[PDB]
């Protein structure tokens, strides 16, 4: 399965992904393929902010669905 | 009213098969097709399919973002509402007022040109939110496939190239095409740097598999930026040019009769990038004359047409302002359409099977 | 519900003032103010001023994004709503699950604490669109002012800092508090490296100004993630401790007991970088783990007690779970809870007066 | 008067500009500050898009305002 990530150039990029794929090792091949580390990325999917440690299939992403990345900070 | 919507056959089946699952229960509207349905007396079982078409096309607001702004669930527009209204084109004639060029490159037309405008909305390969339906026609598992892409393509372009060679045989005349690289914008998504062959090679197939289906459609002057070599081809009759405005310079803009046409032998006709879901004007209804939609829209008086209200045509800044009655009170053409409570609804016909456009009652038969 | 709302004397004066402009209609409400306005049947003249108060506050949604989506106009909120929200703060009494550690890194408390929370809106120096409040009220042609940070953060935390005095006070004991970077998130924006000396300082004038003011307020342990020094400071009897959890290796928690406090000399209370326009804990009200706010009202029964459900807590991943009751059927987060029943954010709302002590509005407004 | 461009790096960086500053103006400052040309720029403001030519007053912009920057990109 392959999914689109908005990334942080302004553009779009494609991953070969699985359902079963941890948010973290999507942030792993965001990585991979752009070079932020996992640890300052937020992976938002239409609103919902994905958590490191639940997989796709938890939230229920689509077969060719988009997440936004955001640039992560610490505090509030 | 001024326009026209065409629609095909393949998606008049669309619109059968959603109509008669909302009459059974069996699926639900989007929010926008909900708000313009409560204003309906009449229930969906009791309109015709006309009605229902018109209804579902008045859903689009003038000015939408179809590449983020767009759920694709209940939200916004349900997916079958989308795959319904991709497919759905309207044509305008037009007054052309400069050379359609983007930003300050512009060229204003000294006498301006009588033309047609065809609002054709390429193939949304880019989404916010979930994957669109055209993703799901075109993808297969990611990888862009040609021939979905020419039936997307034909499916859209087909019914607006049958209305120009009639009205070029009406006119005693033959049919000048403009065409940009539709869908290869902010659509293409991921795909912004492959999509530009995908589109030149679904147009040359769409014109030579009807070439004598078009026999008055005579020159075809496409012109995406950049991504494509220049280059001249025949198809049956009809010269299509492959003109890049970034590559080559000096070539006829896309509200300019190509080389070797001229208002006594050929209209003048402009495909025009469209989108899914907002008004022929989409960014010029918000005030800007940008993407090729907007460009386009703003050269010309779309605004007039859709709206009725006569507007006056900026020259410095290449543009269809607002009346003004209007404008003597940054107030763009969408502030006219929320201020005076203008819809978009029109006329729609379908392409028949044989190859002719009418009523959507008259070829569901 | 065992919630309550404070506010300073400034803000009670803003929230005058624009009750008095609306009743002669020098002032309009914006959407959301005026849609909560709606679902109610008297006027601006005829309520007093706790009730209007008490709509403004439910005016809320339990999740926004007050950096980004929010457009500071009638669209949602304007400016002297938000003017009036950033001033208001909230406490209630929590069961601590877990330390608050972030992400995955909490440690599950054997015992849960008996604690407190007080969600305090943080100064807001970002905006998606548009000017914000404290942009206007904190900037001098672009400079961060730290003394009108200052200010702004006395109005915020010093009811709060009053009211839990006065708890410890009650319960024969001294209140020791956890303080985060409150502004040092996105709510910096173009700020957000150079704001964490201008918090900490705020802290520390806040503390010096009021030291005799608060008896009983005892430890203070303020931990920014980094880009603080590891200091203790003594402000009069007050150990003021800067131990920021990122630069030192074994810090207490923010939902743990500081180096020095134990249940039977202190009571627990944290404070929490809040919002102007959301629910206590909003990123958990969408089901997230991830702010200081979202982590401690998921780490903490807040979503109990601003909805008063019984919710359940989850070890494994550190969170408070809506009721099994509801949750039977995807991932149903709290918002989906709130939204099915139609709950709504309103509780006491009390005031800061003169001589610092805590009245109802209208005993305050005179 | 200083504005705020949320950049493309998810950051928002300040900005030192006039009323009368064009938005070409804007985007060269903003090519300066982050690198990006201004023929890729699309300026955003409360949905509005601003073009070249006009200024920041007229549209409005006042003292503190945010801009979002987008990747501008050619075709249809």
């Amino acid at each position: 399965m392959q999914i689109f990530v908005k990334t942080l150039t302004g553009k779009t990029i494609t991953l070969e992904v699985e359902p079963s794929d941890t948010i973290e090792n999507v942030k792993a091949k965001i990585q991979d393929k752009e070079g932020i580390p996992p640890d300052q990325q937020r992976l938002i999917f239409a609103g919902k902010q994905l958590e490191d440690g639940r997989t796709l299939s938890d939230y229920n992403i689509q077969k060719e669905s988009t997440l936004h990345l955001v640039l992560r900070l610490r505090g509030g | 009213m001024a326009y026209q919507l065409l629609l095909s056959k393949e998606t008049l089946n669309k619109i059968l098969q959603y109509k008669q699952n909302l009459e059974k229960g069996l699926a639900t509207p989007g929010k926008f097709f909900l708000e313009e349905l409560s204003k309906q007396e009449k229930s969906i079982s009791e309109m015709d399919i006309t009605t229902f078409t018109q209804l579902l096309i008045q859903s689009k607001k003038p000015q939408v973002f179809a590449e983020s702004q767009v759920y694709h669930d209940g939200t916004d527009w349900t997916l079958e509402e989308e795959s319904i209204l991709g497919d759905v084109s309207v044509n305008m004639p037009v007054t052309m007022y400069n050379d359609g060029g983007h930003g300050s490159s512009f060229k204003n037309h000294p006498k301006p040109i009588s033309g047609y405008l065809a609002y054709v909305p390429g193939a949304l390969l880019a989404s916010g939110s979930g994957p669109t339906s055209d993703m799901k026609e075109v993808l297969d598992n990611g990888k862009l496939n040609q021939d979905k892409l020419n039936a997307l393509y034909e499916r859209r372009l087909l019914p607006q190239l049958i209305h120009f060679n009639e009205l070029a045989r009406q006119n005693e005349k033959q049919a000048a095409i403009t065409i940009p690289g539709i869908g290869t914008g902010a659509f293409s998504g991921a795909y912004y740097d492959v999509i530009k062959p995908y589109v030149r090679n679904a147009l040359i197939h769409i014109l030579e598999k009807h070439k004598d289906s078009l026999p008055y459609i005579d020159i075809i002057h496409y012109d995406p930026y950049m991504g494509d070599e220049p280059a001249e081809k025949k198809i049956g009759h009809m010269s299509f040019r492959v003109s890049p405005s970034g590559v080559v310079r000096g070539t006829t803009g896309q509200l300019d009769y190509p080389l070797g046409s001229n208002p006594d032998t050929h209209i003048l006709v402009s495909i025009v990038a469209w989108d899914h879901f907002s008004w022929p004007g989409n960014d010029y209804w918000g005030g800007a004359r940008q993407t090729d939609d907007g460009v386009k829209a703003a050269s010309t008086d779309t605004m007039g047409q859709v709206t009725g209200a006569t507007g006056v045509y900026d020259k410095k800044w290449g543009r269809y302002m607002p009346p003004e009655s209007f404008t003597k009170d940054m107030s763009d053409w969408g502030d006219y359409v929320r201020e005076n409570g203008i819809v978009f609804n029109g006329p729609v016909l379908a392409l028949d099977k044989s190859g002719k456009l009418d009523t959507l009652e008259n070829v569901a038969s």
